[PDB]
């Protein structure tokens, strides 16, 4: 029904998204939830900088969940720092459910959205996700009727928007009600890219270090063992192998557990082992000296 | 339903007897001591090679047990 | 999928959306070929009898 | 204090109807294999928070519904039926209405009563108690008064079990019973258990 | 506590309230809303039989002070047997008069139903019923029906029946109350019937019911 809306869309800072991942992970199954802080910019573009949770609770994405104790206490501090943030909305985690809000939960939105109408909930889910690219979704939610009448794509202009199903018909019923997937997009760069990068500078002691020789001599003996097992099929395997139809195969001429694909894995780490321990200790040997 | 089931349940355990002659597994070993309250089906040979034998002990035998009880 | 599946006395997968047909399946069995199986019926050549 | 009740019924909610199960066999610390005590059989998770340690396949555990994760620990199994027999113990009838039999009595005690306090003294003999007893009679002499008679005046734990109509149709389900009282008494040691009519069986 | 009735939703799961007893159909229907009586004087002569049926079941309901002063514990069952026809089921309906107290009428063959180990159920229920009913007195129609316990069977020989028989004494025996339930028992014959169930603290009178004499007849007429 008509009303002059704009949709927001949700910048995702690299530190924010990670921490959200990190808060939903922990909370399973039970439902968790907390706020986001950050900035209001142009005229739709709500940024999360950052992310704090409200407290770990089996009454978990309620009202209740949330706790004017921690929200006080945390923006006196705030101040002191040097940002004072705004809080852009709130995020919550569903690990017993997908991106369908629950029924407590259209009601925790709606509290979220009189005190800031630049609101939304962001679903979180790391075992009810489907995909590995981080199954989020955005919405401000908004009634039924509008979904109906088909006034809600005019409010979402300046919108591209997506659908998802990490489970099933009912799953995507709840996201039309709502106000479906409003876009995220990614705040991030290469400097937060080079952190997230990193493994281990530890990489310089252990690209030198070679092994006892009594172990060089386990790892070749074990593996020329292996060989002789696998090499009685073999031959079986280069005389015929006329069946390329992959069932058939497996009972013909052992084609499922073969003897092709293993005896190559085989020689190939006992090439490869070889030749970094001992192109090591040759190394070391001339340097140190 | 209640027959039905255990019905059921014996024949998936006659198939998955059969599965234990490709593999080093010896099969199931049952006794019988009541055989008219037992399916005769279940008596039959081809998944049995070897039926042991117990009858009643004689005189001696009987002497030997009564020793370890006591 | 499968025009073979309105055949009568085949054997049929069925993906559920209203218990909808799929295809029908190659593997088949009847009755009368499991009381066989299950027995494992020992089977003897004409020396045995022999004699 | 009414909003406190209030609280606990929308946990059941946001998990969906909750339900129990049981750690089959651990695979690994994260996954364990849970049998249902509702039916499918299921490969689930465990709570960051909930430790892995307290479950054991002697006992039970619950799951969210809709994603198979282990919420928390539960007690161990034991029928509702069960209950209703340990609490059966006090049904009256004193010593002395079960007088005359005196001697038949004396008989009882040395079986159920002695083992009670000291298996110790058949342990000197080197004999460990003899298993099961057997009360048989005509009718009228009061076979089931004795052993519910001495059961009251002790009034130690005692499961009075009817087992006449235990037995019924439903496959599996006339089995659990049977095997629950053998295996309460086990752990409420020292116990008896007196199964009455047990003709029918 | 467990045993008891709870109702549980089953779309979503909560405890709604707790849910009193329940007591299956299969009984429910075979009862009586209480029904007109004959008294004994439809039921012309039987005088000696009227007279040890009023002793045992009416005075002890309505003088039941006076019977806890003399000590006795009221019975277990009366039994009535002998040949049809002598107004057994008159005489019933006269007891129920006298009383003040509901006649549960149970049937035998109802009791041994066509679901199994549930017709055992069935036997519970309808004694356990009369007790909370009020002090009861129960009027059973062919007890011949609930079995004659000879068993050794050592091929079949049903056993819904057994399960029932064997039920029915331990209802009589006093882990429940049996001065409390009454029963009226009739049967047309005690040969059929097994020492298990007459006793003396089963059914506690035998009283032979000879068909009518010479003035009885005059009487019913």
């Amino acid at each position: 029904a008509p009303a002059v809306d704009t949709a927001e869309q949700v910048y995702i800072s690299s530190l924010a998204l990670l921490k959200m991942l990190k808060h939903g992970r922990a909370g399973v199954p039970m439902e968790v939830m907390g706020l986001m802080l950050g900035e209001f910019v142009d005229d739709y573009t709500v940024r999360v900088i950052d992310v704090f949770a409200m407290p770990q609770s089996g009454t978990g994405v309620s009202v209740e969940a949330v706790d004017p104790v921690f929200q006080a206490k945390m923006l006196d501090m705030l101040k002191q720092t040097g940002r004072p943030e705004m809080v852009v909305g709130w995020y919550h985690s569903h690990p017993g459910f997908g991106c369908w809000l629950s029924g407590v939960d259209i009601n925790t939105q709606q509290s979220f959205e009189a005190l800031s109408e630049r609101a939304v909930a962001v679903v979180v889910d790391p075992i009810q996700s489907v995909k590995g690219k981080v199954v989020i979704d955005a919405f401000r939610l908004i009634n039924a009727n509008m979904m109906v009448l088909g006034h809600e794509p005019r409010q979402t202009t300046s919108n591209l928007g997506h659908l998802n199903k990490p489970s099933i018909q009912a799953l995507i019923h709840g996201l039309n009600r709502h106000y479906y997937s409003i876009t995220i997009n990614y705040r991030k760069n290469e400097l937060e890219q080079k952190m997230l990068l990193n493994l281990h500078k530890k990489s310089w002691m252990e690209g030198l270090t070679l092994q006892d020789y009594s172990e060089h001599c386990k790892h070749n003996e074990s593996v020329v063992k292996e060989m002789l097992e696998l090499a009685k099929n073999y031959n079986k395997a280069v005389e015929e192998e006329d069946k390329m139809t992959p069932e058939q195969l497996a009972i013909k001429n052992v084609g499922k557990q073969d003897p092709k694909r293993h005896l190559e894995e085989h020689v190939d780490v006992l090439m490869t082992s070889n030749i970094v321990q001992c192109l090591a200790a040759m190394l070391d040997t001339v340097v140190f000296k | 339903g209640a027959d039905r089931e255990v019905q059921r349940i014996l024949l998936e355990l006659l198939n998955q007897m059969d599965g234990f002659d490709q593999n080093v597994n010896v099969k199931v070993i049952m006794a019988t001591n009541r055989a008219d309250t037992l399916d005769p089906a279940l008596l039959r040979p081809g998944r049995l090679d070897r039926k042991i034998e117990f009858p009643l002990p004689d005189r001696r035998q009987k002497r030997l047990i009564f020793s370890t009880i006591t | 999928i499968d025009i073979n599946d309105v055949t009568p006395n085949c054997r049929v997968a069925l993906r559920n959306d209203s218990y909808t047909l799929h295809k029908i399946l190659p593997n088949k069995v009847d009755p009368l070929v499991s009381l066989m199986m299950v027995e494992k019926v020992p089977d003897s050549t004409y020396e045995m009898i022999g004699g | 204090k009414q909003y406190e009740k209030s609280e606990n019924d929308l946990k059941a909610l946001q998990s969906v109807g909750q339900i129990v199960g049981e750690v089959l066999k651990q695979l690994t610390e994260e996954k364990f294999i849970v049998k249902a005590t509702n039916g499918p059989r299921y490969v689930v998770g465990c709570r960051r928070q909930l430790d892995k340690s307290k479950l054991k396949p002697g006992t039970r555990v619950a799951l969210d519904m809709t994603t198979l994760t282990i919420m928390r620990y539960l007690p161990r199994e034991v029928d509702p039926l069960v209950y209703n027999m340990s609490h059966e113990d006090p049904g009256n009838v004193s010593y002395s209405e079960i007088g005359g039999l005196s001697e038949q009595i004396r008989e009882l005690r040395e079986v159920i009563e002695l083992p009670l306090t000291n298996p110790e003294l058949f342990q000197r003999v080197g004999i460990i108690p003899p298993k099961g007893c057997l009360l048989y009679g005509p009718p009228g002499t009061g076979k089931t008064l004795l052993a519910r008679a001495v059961a009251s005046q002790l009034d130690c734990n005692f499961l009075k079990v009817v087992s006449s109509s235990i037995v019924d149709k439903y496959i599996g389900e006339s089995a659990r019973l049977i095997r629950e009282m053998f295996n309460y008494a086990r752990d409420h040691q020292p116990c008896i258990i007196f199964m009455d009519e047990i003709d029918a069986i | 506590k467990p045993g008891d009735l709870v109702g549980v939703n089953k779309d979503s799961y909560l405890i709604l309230e707790t849910l009193p007893t329940e007591y299956d159909s299969r009984v429910k229907a075979m009862e009586v809303d209480e029904r007109p009586t004959e008294q004994y004087s439809d039921i012309g002569g039987l005088d000696k039989q009227i007279q040890e049926l009023v002793e045992a079941i009416v005075l002890p309901m309505n003088h039941k002070e006076k019977f806890e002063n003399l000590g006795i514990q009221p019975p277990k069952g009366v039994l009535m047997y002998g040949p049809p026809g002598t107004g057994k089921t008159l005489l019933a309906r006269a007891c129920a008069a006298q009383t003040k107290a509901t006649f549960l009428k149970l049937a035998g063959p109802q009791l041994v139903q066509m679901f199994i180990g549930d017709g055992a159920k069935l036997v519970r229920d309808a004694f356990a019923l009369a007790k909370e009913k009020a002090p009861s007195i129960i009027f059973i129609d062919e007890l011949d029906a609930i079995g004659t316990k000879r068993f050794d069977s050592e091929k079949a020989g049903d056993r819904e029946v057994q399960r029932t028989m064997l039920e029915l004494l331990n209802q009589l025996d006093g882990f429940q109350p049996n001065t409390q339930v009454k029963v009226i028992a009739a049967t047309n014959r005690v040969d059929i019937l097994d020492p298990a169930l007459l006793r003396s603290g089963r059914l506690d009178r035998k009283i032979e019911f000879p068909m009518p004499n010479e003035e009885a007849r005059a009487r019913i007429m």
